[PDB]
RNA sequence: GUGUGUCUGGGUGGUGG
């Protein structure tokens, strides 16, 4: 629910909910970036 | 099965000792191709002071240029038997070739003695500037490396003029390759 | 996306035999021996074992595709020497030379650190 | 038009008719294996 | 002395080809026709006009 | 060009202002003159003017 | 679930390509008779159809990123035609020059021309290890 | 982009040696003497410690993504 | 619209280039004297092609000495040097003149092919397509002309040992055999990057969300729990081919199917894991999406290889290190390729590159493979490897992987470039 | 009929190579001595990792595949570890796993290294080559300000048939009957071959005279350990890892003939 | 106490055999 944003230059993070314009808490920045996953994330070793 | 199993024991290999030859065989090379220089440049002192005959049933050009052909012919038909009289059993170019498995005899001379004439539309390198194949060549220079005649080989290396030369040769055969496949393919659908 | 587990190369799969001794019908006293999960280490110490045995009058190896881990080891022997005994031999001969190169170069190692 | 979808090569004969498009088909690209027999092919596990 | 002899030559000539790429780079004949076209094409095609 | 990396490829046309004679056979021309002429700062459209002789 | 499982005499079941089954293998261009040709599926782990070497010069086929189609025939109608007509062994002799369209090429070829050579001497080591690449070998060790 | 850890050919590793190879450069030892004193004998791993561009540098120069 | 190039001044005889302007021109980035200034100085000009007919050009100042009849003695201009007819591509090509010229062509074909590091940005970009390769090296034997196209800094293959050499077969028909075991440590390791992109729209309405069974029509029976209740994939998730990428449905104008689902959806037969995600507003402000889908590809069986000189070849068999023949010091070949590759296809640069290679990595060093240098050709190459305990042509004694029975026939092994494409 | 009677002669026990002679033996038997050297001598490296941060610029699979080829000192603790595979826990249990863990977070404006010092083990037995007490660590990746690394990793019993990585050789020098008296290798012109190091002719001579009746005898090894294990202990595991092998076959192999007869 | 809709039609360019 609280999705997080990352703000391309101030790579801030940013509670932006669901039809929201797309747009930075601090600078402004039209481009946002997600956060990496939680599931989980395994490789092996090769 | 049986023969590539016992390949592994045999092994057969290709490098750059197959592709070389003695000082001796170098210098004949040299020689060969001294003297095929030689008869050209008294070609054309016998066409230009007109002492040269021309052969009926030709001009004076078409005589001059199958007496240029048949002179680079039988250099790159001598060097070639020089090349190849040269060879060891043991080389790897020659075992390809006997077997008939890849190659022929004219790589083996291309790739040792020498890469030969040049052609471009079946003639030699047409005067693509004012009366000079390059401007690097003199005008009205009807010598072999003028017009496209490879003096080394591909292990020696190309000089830069030859290299272009060679690159012209190239590019018509890849046209011709392209412009066959589309005529061919429209026969064959006829006929079928 | 068809590219078989690495493991493959030597884990038996929920099964199969290690070992399979087939008589071959052609020849008598000649035998397939078909070792599944195995290349040319154990293929070649096997072969030229029994080549050193003066009751084989023949034994070969083969791996029939490298894609697959399986070696057919044929053995042929003399008509009292059953060529799955020539098999056992070779394979207890092959042991012993190993342990016994194993111990003198332990012993050797051991010489080298001491002197 | 009518005269175009019938004449062309890409057209209704010519691409549908006499070839067209099939099932049951498969297309990857071919290496050398000298253990398989001359009637025989190697084919990948997913294709099959 | 004033003259390059034939073993310097090869850094020489090496030297003059470095200089030229760093001046003018690879894409150098692109950027000249645009920067010609922005500076000039365009009012002259406006004043023609 | 909206997000796009876009590249202009040079084209190579035949050369303006300039008269151009060549053997144009298999017609009833011999030898024929052309000459694309436009004029500078303008770019008006190709005038191109043909001079040609008969074949007898 | 299954009830529907149950198999019964004159169904039809459509159980994947498995070893065996007689496949038509086809290069582009299609130019003559052995262009498309039956073949005989063999597993294999890779992601490449696997080829003879013998079969690339009817196919025209080189192994530098070359593609080819398979056709797997529905019918046991036409896959016995396939097996009877357009099967590598059957069409080794060509019609159009009746001389083999396929033969040994290469590899194979320098290392046999080498092999034949009069110089030539295998151990008995060595030969045990050829011979067994014989399918068709009677078992009986020549004399030397 | 960066070092390999192992070299391709036998196996050696030559990811710790990158560093020490370009202290050794910088120290004006020739680059074949300083492969030499950092006990790459085998040209396999000359030339994996020798052709190797260290791009990875050049990707520090951007920013992160997210600090 | 007309072309030139930059070419030197004869006059006299003489080069009016001097010791003077390349005393200058080394202390280049101090001085600031440019190649403008070398220009203005009168020492070179450009030479349009209409006027390339009327000069009298010299290949090489040492073609005008005048110890016998020189050939000409007008020479109007001296090229800068030979290579320089060369384009980019073909800059590329070590001992391009010891090469037919298809198997150039060729190259310059598949050199276009290449993987590499495309760009230094590669991470921020958001291209459709892109390869990128795990360990790009700079090659071994260097064109000097490759200097300037940024190619020792953005290379674009790996030098690697290949031995030509026909090992079991699997290696015909212009294949080749790679060690497996040196796959598994890097070799040639790349990356895939995918990128898909869409769009919201109001004329209905569409938006990113993730759906819902109880109010959207007709999905696929794929799971959409891999999606954030945003309707996009986080970054670090596996995701197959059929599994929903973007989350998106659009409204109908007229229960159970309020909504209908036009999500876009992974490609078929591609995999790979989500590494970055991208979410801003396109010209006319709806929402616009990219998503950067991220594929590790081992070289497998099937994948082409291409040297520097026309050499494609499919990778065939791949075998482990102890199944590969090896040298008296242990060193396997990266690559097997066969003979018969060379002696149709003429690429004698392959091999001499292999013995600059060999020489190079040995010495310490990297060799030089400008085209017409005089002072390079095989003799010397051949002379500095026996300095180095080698076989002077590159052959070394190969023993058998399976047995260990040293080959009768002595394999030329060596580092190469090669090109995954 | 029998075994033959195999002596062997070292010349070199450095602490990185060993390099010594085996005669009286087969070809065959110094061939598979040598390929379970590469393939068949198990020793412990990183096969499993989790990365629940990464803002590297390499990717995950890079820095794992990375991770995987770091050696660690497998030295006694190989003996008596369990195939994972083999082991009956759920998880990575320490009876057939050892921990990694690895956290590194560069809060300073310089270029921080993620050597293999942040490698920190579960075991002080099994670390990383390097670590042990001179000579510079691996590098895994290189972070500038704000980028973090932070991963779980379990290295677990493995032989170099599965991935290269196992390998614990790096270089193995096999050569036999260096003055060519076998004539197993034909020089069309033998002079212009350089002698090998074991060669017992003269400068004069360019191979030995051909001898019928010889066969291979003396066979020249030179194992350069990448660190992993010793070489004398990989040459030994070797051994017990080839006759164990063999024992398991013939104990198959009784088990077929009892099934049979 | 279940389950099918998979943006078509043109054009342009590049590429592989
Ligand atoms: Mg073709
Ligand atoms: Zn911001
Ligand atoms: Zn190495
Ligand atoms: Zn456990």
């Amino acid at each position: 629910q609280p999705m997080i944003y990352i703000c391309g230059e101030c790579h801030t993070e940013n509670e932006i909910k669901s039809r929201d314009p797309i747009r930075c808490r601090e600078c402004g920045y039209r481009i946002m970036y997600k956060k990496r996953t939680k599931r989980l994330v395994v490789f092996d070793a090769r | 099965t049986v023969i590539n199993n016992w390949l592994l024991i045999e092994g057969h290999t290709i490098g750059i000792g197959d592709s070389i030859a003695d000082s001796k065989t170098y210098q004949d090379i040299q020689n060969t191709i001294k003297k095929a220089k030689q008869d050209v440049i008294e070609v054309i002192e016998k066409a230009h002071n007109n002492e040269l005959e021309p052969t009926p049933g030709n001009t004076l050009r078409q005589t001059f240029e199958n007496q240029v052909n048949r002179i680079l012919n039988d250099a790159r038909d001598k060097t070639g038997s020089s090349a190849q009289k040269s060879l060891s059993e043991y080389n790897n170019f020659k075992s390809m070739v006997v077997s008939g498995a890849k190659g022929s005899k004219i790589n083996i001379s291309q790739v040792i003695a020498v890469v030969g004439q040049q052609n471009v539309e079946g003639k030699r390198i047409p005067f693509g500037f004012k009366h000079r194949t390059l401007p690097h060549f003199i005008k009205d220079d009807y010598g072999p490396e003028s017009r496209g005649f490879v003096e080394n080989s591909y292990l020696a290396g190309l000089t830069p003029t030859e290299f272009f030369f060679h690159a012209m040769g190239g590019r018509e055969g890849l046209i011709d390759t392209a412009v066959k496949t589309a005529e061919t393919g429209y026969i064959q659908r006829r006929l079928i | 996306m068809n590219a078989p587990p690495a493991f493959e190369s030597f884990l038996l799969f929920e099964g199969e035999k290690k070992i399979t001794i087939n008589k071959d019908t052609k020849v008598p006293n000649a035998c397939l021996f078909t070792i599944n999960k195995e290349d040319h280490t154990l293929g070649n110490i096997i072969k030229s074992q029994l080549l050193k045995d003066p009751q084989v009058l023949f034994a070969g190896y083969k791996v029939p595709h490298p894609l697959e881990h399986k070696i057919i080891i044929r053995v042929q022997t003399t008509p009292d020497y059953s060529p799955q005994e020539a098999f056992t031999n070779a394979i207890t001969d092959l042991i012993s030379e190993l342990s016994l190169l194993e111990e003198r170069f332990r012993v050797a190692i051991k010489d080298k650190q001491e002197g | 038009s009518l005269k175009q979808r019938l004449k062309g090569k890409e057209g209704r004969v010519r691409g549908n008719l006499m070839g067209k498009r099939v099932d049951f088909s498969a297309r990857t690209v071919i290496t050398p294996d000298p253990n398989l027999s001359i009637d025989q092919v190697g084919v990948p596990r997913s294709i099959a | 002395d004033d003259e390059i002899t034939p073993d310097l030559w090869q850094e020489a000539c090496w030297i003059v080809i470095s200089s030229y790429f760093d001046e003018k780079g690879l894409v150098r004949q692109q950027l000249d026709s645009f920067d010609e076209f922005i500076q000039m094409s365009v009012q002259r095609i406006v004043e023609d006009a | 060009i909206n997000g796009s990396e876009k590249v202009l490829i040079a084209q190579e046309k035949m050369a303006t202002n300039t008269v151009y004679v060549f053997a144009k056979k298999d017609s009833k021309y011999a030898y024929t003159g052309e000459c694309r002429s436009c004029l500078e700062n303008s770019s008006r459209p190709t005038s191109t003017i043909w001079v040609s002789m008969l074949a007898r | 679930k299954p009830s529907d499982l149950h198999l019964q005499t004159g169904y039809k079941v459509e159980r994947h390509m498995c070893d065996g089954d007689i496949v038509i293998f086809n290069r582009q261009p299609t130019l003559h008779k052995m262009s498309m040709m039956g073949h005989r599926v063999r597993i294999l782990p890779w992601s490449t159809f696997r080829l003879n070497l013998s079969v690339t010069t009817p196919y025209n086929a080189d192994f530098d990123g070359d593609e080819m189609n398979l056709h797997l025939p529905q019918s046991l109608e036409t896959r016995a035609e396939i097996q009877e007509l357009a099967m590598v062994p059957r069409m080794i002799v060509t019609p159009q020059s009746n001389r083999p369209v396929m033969g040994i090429v290469q590899d194979t070829l320098t290392a046999v021309r080498k092999f034949t050579k009069r110089d030539v001497f295998l151990e008995r080591g060595e030969v045990m290890n050829l011979l067994m690449f014989l399918s068709t070998w009677d078992g009986k060790v020549p004399q030397p | 982009m960066i070092i390999p850890v192992r070299c391709f050919t036998c196996g050696k590793i030559v990811g710790n040696k990158w560093e020490a190879y370009l202290g050794l450069l910088q120290a004006e030892y020739t680059e074949g003497d300083a492969l030499d004193a950092l006990g790459l004998k085998r040209y396999c791993c000359r030339r994996m410690l020798l052709a190797h561009v260290d791009l990875i540098e050049k990707l520090l120069n951007y920013a992160p993504l997210e600090k | 619209g007309r072309i030139c190039r930059p070419l030197l001044i004869v006059e006299k005889q003489k080069l009016l280039l001097k010791k003077r302007h390349i005393d200058q021109l080394k202390e280049r980035e101090y001085n600031n004297y440019s190649w403008q200034d070398l220009v203005a100085s009168g020492v070179v000009e450009y030479i349009d092609t209409l006027e390339e007919e009327t000069v009298m050009l010299a290949m090489t100042p040492d073609d005008l000495q005048e110890k016998e009849v020189a050939y000409c003695s007008t020479y109007t201009h001296c090229e800068i040097h030979p290579s320089m007819i060369l384009g980019v591509c073909a800059s590329i090509i070590p001992f391009p003149d010891h090469n037919q010229s298809p198997r150039n062509t060729y190259q310059s074909a598949m050199g276009k092919q290449a993987m590499g590091v495309y760009i230094t940005n590669f991470h921020v970009r958001m291209d459709t397509l892109a390869h990128v390769l795990y360990y790009p090296q700079k090659p071994l034997v260097t064109t000097r002309s490759m200097e300037y196209l940024r190619f020792r800094e953005l290379p674009a293959g790996i030098n690697s040992i290949v031995a030509i050499a026909s090992y079991t077969g699997y290696n015909q028909e212009d294949s080749v055999i790679m060690n497996r075991s040196a796959v598994d440590r890097g070799f040639f390791r790349s990356v895939f990057y995918r990128s898909y992109k869409e769009q919201e729209s109001k004329k209905q309405e569409e938006v990113f969300e993730k759906p819902t069974r109880e109010t959207c029509q007709g999905m696929r029976h794929a799971i959409y729990d891999k999606l954030d209740d945003d309707g996009l994939i986080a970054p670090g998730v596996r995701v197959s081919g059929d599994d929903v990428i973007i989350g998106k449905t659009v409204t109908l104008p007229e229960r159970r199917y309020t909504k209908r689902d036009c999500s876009t959806f992974l490609r078929t037969s591609e995999t790979g894991i989500v590494d970055q995600v991208m979410v801003t507003l396109n010209q006319e402000g709806y929402k616009f999406c990219k998503i950067r889908v991220r594929s590790v590809r081992i070289p497998q069986i099937g994948d082409k290889f291409a040297s520097r000189h026309g050499q494609k070849g499919t990778c065939g068999i791949q075998y482990r290190q102890e199944d590969m023949p090896f040298t008296c010091e242990g060193i396997t070949p990266d690559i097997i390729i066969n003979p018969h590759a060379i002696p149709s296809r003429m690429t004698i640069g392959h091999l001499i590159e292999c013995l600059q290679g060999k020489v190079s990595a040995n010495k310490g060093e990297i060799g030089d493979a400008t085209p017409f240098n005089d002072a390079v050709n095989v003799q010397k190459i051949s002379n500095l490897l026996s300095d180095y305990g080698y076989h002077l042509r590159g052959n070394e004694v190969l023993y058998n992987g399976f047995t260990g029975r040293k080959i009768t026939s002595q394999i030329f092994i060596g580092p190469t470039y090669y090109q995954r494409l | 009929p029998y075994a033959n009677q195999p002596t062997v002669r070292i010349t070199e026990l450095t602490d990185e190579n060993v390099k010594f002679i085996i005669e009286n033996t087969d070809l065959a038997v110094a061939n598979s001595i040598r390929r379970v050297f590469i393939a068949e001598v198990p020793i412990i490296a990183i096969d499993w990792v989790q990365i629940d941060a990464n803002s590297s610029v390499l990717h995950d699979e890079f820095i794992a595949h990375r991770l995987g080829l770091i050696p660690l000192t497998s030295d006694d603790i190989v003996d008596k570890l369990q195939y994972s595979r083999d082991c009956t826990c759920e998880e990575f249990c320490p009876e057939c796993s050892v921990e990694f863990t690895l956290d590194v977070r560069c809060n300073e404006d310089q270029t921080r290294h993620v050597t293999s010092r942040d490698l920190i083990s579960n075991s002080p037995r099994v670390i990383p080559v390097t670590s042990r007490n001179e000579q510079d660590d691996i590098l895994i990746v290189k972070l500038r300000k704000g980028q973090e690394l932070r991963l779980r990793a379990y290295a677990k019993k493995g032989f170099g048939k599965e991935h290269a990585k196992w390998n614990p050789t790096a270089g193995v020098a096999f050569e036999y009957d260096p003055d060519n008296a076998l004539r197993h290798t034909v020089y069309p012109k033998p002079e212009e071959w350089p002698k090998s190091e074991y060669s017992e002719l003269d400068e004069d001579e360019s191979q030995a005279p051909y001898d019928p009746n010889g066969k291979p005898e003396r066979f020249y090894y030179n194992v350069e350990s990448c660190g992993s294990l010793r070489p004398e202990t990989i040459v030994l595991s070797a051994l017990s890892g080839l006759k164990k092998k063999l024992s398991d076959l013939q104990t198959q192999l009784s088990h077929e003939i009892q099934s049979d007869v």
